[PDB]
Parts: structure tokens; sequence; C-alpha cells
RNA sequence: UCUAAGCGGGAAGCCUACCUCAAGAUAAGAUUUCCCUAGGACUUUAUGUCCUCUAAAGAGCCGUUCGAGACUAGGACGUUG
RNA sequence: CAUCUCAUCCUGGGGCUGAAGCAGGUCCCAAGGGUAUGGCUGUUCGCCAUUUAAAGAGGUACGCGAGCUGGGUUUAGAACG
RNA sequence: AAACAAUCCAGACCGCCAGCUAAGGCCCCAAAAUCAUAGUUAAGUGGGAAACGAUGUGGGAAGGCAAGUCGGCCUGCGCGGAAGAUGUAACGGGG
């Protein structure tokens, strides 16, 4: 596989190491942990690491591709971490990053307070404005997700929790 | 000379206990049902029950195969106008191992009196340990 | 949760201040005493077993004369269990009582009883089976059940048919009762509403379970 | 969604998926061709 | 690309949860308390047979009964009531 | 007096909409419970009146006369065309 | 062949605690292979069904464009299409 067959850098700084089917990623803003599928063995040169199937079959190549992008997801968010952007759009919709939890006012008769994981922190610059980050790129879309099925846009303004990098269907409704 | 039946007061019943950690179901019950029935002695008398105990232990370790933990259903019935009632393997698995594998075993051997006899002497455990060490049971290794 | 054994006494009212009339049971409950304890170590689940009231002694086995006297407490007329939870067992212990101070005023209940036996009854009585028409030709069939089942597919009768049968004199639970009133000089509990069993019959009170 | 026993793209945009060993027809351009084969 | 690996949400429906029954659950479960501790003989030498002494805890019969009841069963009591 | 099916009438959960909202249309999941009273007619049905959250579609010897009825139809009387 | 006049194998003179075979079978109920070698299937398909639908998966003969990629065929085995009334109930069952 193209994804795989090509090895993932590790910037100076993190370690990565490999005891057991498990994989250990620690960097200077976080630790992540990882399962090796067992049709995929692993290997560094010294910063490098090389997926490779064993057998060489079909299944363990899509296997290999995926604990590659994985992987590679996970020394990139160990080192840097990942961040995610949510815009409130109609008016009244407000967000405030307080404490641990968001609370979120949503065109609802109560507002929403929504607890963040351990892994994921939240900031506010702005009421119509959320800033998620995190070292694990999948606990950010899920929380990321989460928040925005509270209210997702709607064809006909626009209106509810979208990203930042989102396209709408708009609409109207011409009788 | 003529063919000999045993007597059921000579029969010798041995203790055996196996362990089902990663033993396919079916394939593991097969083995079970012959040892309990004696069908693996040179007494064998199909009116007499002189198969061995076998104690059955981490019976909640044990596998099928391809997608039986969620396909494989077991039914019942309360007699009631509509009352038939399904589970699962993996629900079942988890809370009554035991009914899994006399289940098993049980449409695995003769039905009726003897049938009945040759399967109360199946002793099945979901844990590691037994409470039948006077009986000091030597490992069946399937 | 731990509740006390007592006895319906009888229906009565009591009148509020702002005019409004109030149907109650009166309770009397006689100091339960415990007579023993059941922990995990020795039975496998926690429990209160309580006795109440009094037994002569010549209607006292020799049995129950000795569990009796391994606790401290004379025989009653009746031993029950209660099931509940640690943190539910901390002052009590055996020879202990508990009286009818284990309940506030305004606090729902759940009361248990025998509910009062009818005998031998019809579908009418026992199930509200409708009666067939009584004069429009009708034959000597009023109060029978009519058709019990179908033809030949089944070719049976289903389990659980409602027919004529003993009705009454079981056990009964009302949920949702409120404690009117808490007379511990007089050992009584006086309930709002009405609660299974005729006067003379003994009846449990449990915190309710709903919550 | 159309619930079809024919499924297939319509517009450009529609991908034909495999999901759970159900063929189905997803669309950015269109929701309206959404398609799963039932 | 929701799926192949991995991780989620999701219904008056399912399993629990609430109520009642329930160990004939022959797998016949548990706990507390209570009662029974005499001699011989004969061999078929073994939960062996017969004779003498014993008759417990308790259960029932019977009676007065019942808000329990077809009959039953169940509950209370029988003079220290 | 029922019992089952689901091809769902209401209530529950969703997709799309020629979905602004309200309300619909349509498809998917869902069988837990619920699911009229009358006038006419022997009627089933149907029409109508007035309700209802809804007045589902079926199977069960077109369920059910050793459970009831006997209005229709299909014995013997009688009459009309 | 579960059960099953008319299907398949086979035409019962009687006896036997003898042997070889037919159809059909050889994990257990239930006699005999948890036998061997090489492949295919992941649907419990096997163990019920059509037009039609689809980058399922194996094989074959070509073709176009040049780190291999594209889409046409012919086929093996699978997938959807596939809703019913007492109870699983369309392998006899366990599996
Ligand atoms: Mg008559
Ligand atoms: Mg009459
Ligand atoms: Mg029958
Ligand atoms: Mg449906
Ligand atoms: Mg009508
Ligand atoms: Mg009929
Ligand atoms: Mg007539
Ligand atoms: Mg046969
Ligand atoms: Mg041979
Ligand atoms: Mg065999
Ligand atoms: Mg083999
Ligand atoms: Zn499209």
């Amino acid at each position: 596989s193209r994804v795989a067959k090509a090895p993932v850098t590790v910037p100076n700084g993190v370690t990565v190491t490999q005891n057991g089917r498990q994989v250990e990623v620690k960097g200077s803003k976080g630790t992540l942990s990882f399962n090796l599928h067992a049709l995929v063995e692993l290997k560094q040169e010294e910063g490098k690491l090389q997926l490779a199937p064993a057998k060489e079959s079909k299944d363990a190549w899509m296997q290999a591709g995926t604990a590659r992008a994985v992987l590679n997801n996970l020394v990139k968010g160990v080192s840097e971490g990942f961040e995610r952007k949510l815009q409130l759009v109609g008016v009244g919709y407000k967000a405030a990053v307080k404490g641990t939890v968001v609370n979120l006012n949503l065109g609802y008769s109560h507002p929403i307070d929504y607890a963040l994981p351990e892994g994921v922190t939240a900031e506010t610059p702005t009421a119509t404005e959320i800033i998620l980050k995190s070292a694990n790129k999948q606990l950010l879309g899920q929380v990321a997700a989460e928040i925005r099925a509270y209210r997702s846009p709607e064809p006909y303004k626009g209106k509810g929790v979208r990203y930042s990098d989102e396209v709408i269907l708009r609409k109207e409704a011409k009788k | 000379m003529k063919t000999l039946s045993a007597k059921p007061a000579e029969v010798q019943h041995d203790w055996f206990v196996v362990d089902a950690t990663g033993k396919t179901l079916g394939r593991l019950a097969t083995e079970i049902a012959r040892r309990l029935r004696g069908k693996h002695k040179t007494s064998y008398t199909p009116h007499v029950d002189a198969g061995d105990y076998i104690i059955v232990i981490n019976a909640e370790q044990v596998q099928v195969t391809g997608n039986k933990a969620l396909d494989k259903k077991y039914y019942r019935h309360t007699e009631f106008p509509g009352g038939l009632k399904e589970t699962n393997f993996e629900k079942l698995v988890a809370h009554k191992p035991e009914e899994i594998f006399e289940r098993a075993v049980k449409g695995m051997l003769p039905k009726g009196p003897l049938g009945y006899a040759m399967i109360k002497k199946m002793k099945v455990y979901a844990g590691s340990e037994h409470p039948h060490a006077a009986q000091q049971p030597q490992v069946l290794d399937i | 949760a731990i509740g006390l054994v007592g006895r319906k006494c009888g229906m009565t009212r009591i009148f509020t201040d702002a005019g409004v009339s109030v149907p109650v049971t009166v309770i009397e409950v006689d100091p339960n005493r415990i007579t023993q304890i059941k922990t995990l170590e020795t039975d496998g689940y926690q429990a209160v077993q309580v006795t109440t009231g009094e037994r002569r002694e010549s209607r006292v086995t020799n049995a129950q004369k000795g569990h009796f006297a391994k606790a401290g407490v004379a025989a009653g007329r009746l031993v029950k269990e209660f099931r509940v939870t640690e943190a539910e067992l901390e002052g009590r212990e055996v020879g202990g009582t508990i009286g009818v101070d284990l309940f506030t005023v305004g606090q729902i209940v759940d009361v248990t009883g025998q509910s009062k036996g009818k005998g031998f009854q019809g579908g009418v009585k026992r199930w509200n089976f409708r009666t067939q028409d009584a004069t429009h030709g009708n034959s000597v069939s009023h109060r029978v059940l009519g058709s019990t089942g179908q033809n030949q597919t089944p070719g049976r009768v289903f389990k659980g048919k409602k027919m004529a049968g003993h009705l009454g004199d079981e056990r009964v639970t009302v949920q949702g009762l409120e404690i009117v009133s808490v007379d511990t000089e007089r050992s009584v509990l006086v309930v709002k509403g009405a609660i299974p069993g005729a006067t003379g019959g003994d009846v449990i009170v449990r915190p309710t379970i709903k919550a | 969604m159309k619930v079809q026993a024919s499924v297939k793209k319509i517009c450009g945009s529609c991908k034909v998926i495999r999901r759970n060993g159900v063929i189905r027809v997803i669309c950015s351009a269109e929701p309206r061709h959404k398609q799963r084969q039932g």
C-alpha cells in the first residue's frame, strides 16, 4: 500500500516504545497508545518508523496502511497537537468554556453543559467560537462531533454549530 | 463364547478436569460427550453408563468461530401463548456459561433415562477453581 | 430498606385545618424486636430479621424458643425479614428495637398485606368479564365464560386463560401512600389511603421503592 | 434515503460504498441521491 | 469513505428495573434453633435378623372457631384459657 | 371470550422533501400498549350522525352453537308477481 | 431419502452373537476418516426463489496510458432483491 511503505518522520523529542503488540508514543504534550494488528510489525532506523506487513497478503497491506496512518497521527499530535474550531451561528447562540465544561446556549429552554474528556482542552476567544485542542486526533474529532450534534446547521439560514472547515448546503423557501 | 455386557456394579467411573480456555465449543463438546458416554472403553455397552466424570473449568472462555458470538441464538418457550424467548451466545456466556455447555453437550447425548444419568456427570464451572478436589481429577487435555 | 410490621386497626378520617377530609388507615405498631442479622459471610445476603407481638409459651416450639433465646427478645406472633444494605445497618443489632419513629410525617411508603379472601369466584367478579344478555331468548348461561378457545387450531386451551377460581387472599402491595401521622406514644402510624387486608391483619410498611 | 433493489450513481458526485454488506450510494452534492439497496 | 483494524451515539421495542409466584430448581439450595447417646442374643458378617427397654423434638386426630374456606388447605385458641 | 402476524391506524425513533414555522408527503426501524358510541338494515359491508391519539390490515374450521342466540338462508302452512 | 405406497439400492424358504458388499455414508445423537493432498467460500452461503443491482472475492484471454494505473469482456464461489399469522420451525437435532 502506498500509505504504508512510506516511513513516518519522528521529530526530535518524541519517543516511541514498542512493548509487545502495544505501542506507546510519548511526547512533549501527551502520552498516546496504540495496538498493532497481528498482521503488521514495526521497526525504526533511529527516528523513522517503517511499518511493514508480514506474510504479504492484501489484508496485511490494508492493516499496515491503517497502522502507518494512525501512528503518523500519534507522532504528529504528541509532538504538536491537533486543534479544531467550531463556529456558532444564529442570534442568542453563545458558548462559554468555564472550568473544564462548555456551557452552550443554542435556542433551547435550558443551557447545555458539555463535559470535556481528560485529553481535550477547550477555549473561547469569542462567544460564537470554540477552539478545542488535544494530542488525540480521534478524541478531538469525537468531541467536536458530539458538540456539533447539539444543533447542526440548518439549510435555510445556516444557524447552528458548524465546523470552520465546513461547507453548508443552503436552500430557500420560494412559494 | 457369548458377548458380555458391562455390569453396572463393576463400572469404574473416573474423574477428569478439562480447561475450556480458547477452544471451539462444538469440537470440545463432542469429546466431552464421548467421554461421558463411555465410548472410549472396551467394556462399552449401549444400555450401561460406563462413562467418566468431566469437570469443565473456565467455561466462560469457550470460543465460537465466524460471527456466531452474535448470530447463534438460544431459544426457550415458556408454554404461554406468546412466550418464545431468545438470547445471544455472548449474552448467555456472560450470564450462564453452564447453560451453554449443557445445551451443547445434551444434544450430543442419548435422549432418555440413561442420557439424563450421563449428563449428571458433567460438572461445569465458569472460574478456574472447582470444589471436587476430594475426587482428585486428572487433567484431560483435549 | 428496613420497615415495620404492624396490624391494620381500621379506617378513619383526619380533617385538615383547611377543611379537607383525608381517609386514613391506622396501623398499630408494637415495637419490632430484632431477632437476627444476616450478613454476606454467613448467609450470602444482608437482612434484618425482626419479631413483633407476643405468643404464649405453650404455642412456642422448642426450636423457636431457642431461636428467640439466643437473641434477647421474647417470642412474637410472627417473624419477618427485611432486606437491607450496609449504611442501613449501622446502629442495628440483635436484641435492638425498631420503633415507629423510623418514619416521618409526609414520607411516602409502600404497605404490603394479605387481601381479603373471596373464595371461589367466576369470570365476572374475578376478571371483569361481561355478562351475556339477561332476557332476549338467552338460555341458562348468563354469567358463564363463553368461548374458551378456537377450532382445532390450536385445538386446546392456552395457558393463562382467565377462568373461574379462587380470588383474593393474596399478598398485595399498595405503593405511594403518605404518612399522615406518627403517634409514638400510642405506637401508631396513620397513613393516607386504603391498605390490603381485613382489620387485625398483618401489614408491612416500607419506605417507597419508587423513590 | 431511497431504499431500492436497484442502486446506482445518478450525478457525478454520487459514490458507491459498501457498509456491513449493504451497498449504499452517498452523495455530497445532492442529499436526495442517498440510496440503500434493500 | 461510519469499517476492513479501533472507538462512539441512538427507540413506547430487547434484558433488567416495579409487582406476584417460585428449590418436584430430582441441580430438590441456604441460615438459625431444637430432639434422639438401652441392653442383649443369632448368623446371611452387615445402614443384617429377632427379643426386651424406650416413644423424644414435633405432627396429627379431636374440640371452640375464623375477616380462611366447595371439601380441603390455611390462621387463632383448648382451662397456667 | 380470545390468540397470533406485520404488509403500522395511534403513540416511539430516523432519511429525504417541491421541508421557512405550523402542518404535511414519502420511505426506513419499530408489534409494548392502545385502537368508538349510535341511526338504517338479518346483515358482514356500506352510508350517515357525533366522537377519538387512533377508530389498522389480516390468520386462527371465512377462531369461538357438547359456550349463548336463531334475525337471514334451506322442511312441512299460506299468499303475490 | 428425518418422518415419507408409486424415488434410489435390493426381490424376504427357515436358522446363526460369521464374512463381503449396494444405494448411502464415516465430529456427537448413530456403525464407520475430527483420513490425506490441492484449491474456493465468510454468506452459517452451505441449509428455499426472479428480473435487476454492486470497486465482494478467485481465475482466464486481451487492450489502452506509463510509480504502475485505467475500464472492457469470459467465467468459479458468494451479496442484496427476500413480508405472516400456536413456537426456534427453510441442515432431523446438537453443533
Ligand atoms: Mg331450552
Ligand atoms: Mg334464564
Ligand atoms: Mg398438537
Ligand atoms: Mg416493518
Ligand atoms: Mg355501524
Ligand atoms: Mg366461523
Ligand atoms: Mg329464522
Ligand atoms: Mg427409517
Ligand atoms: Mg467391509
Ligand atoms: Mg461412532
Ligand atoms: Mg483433517
Ligand atoms: Zn448525486
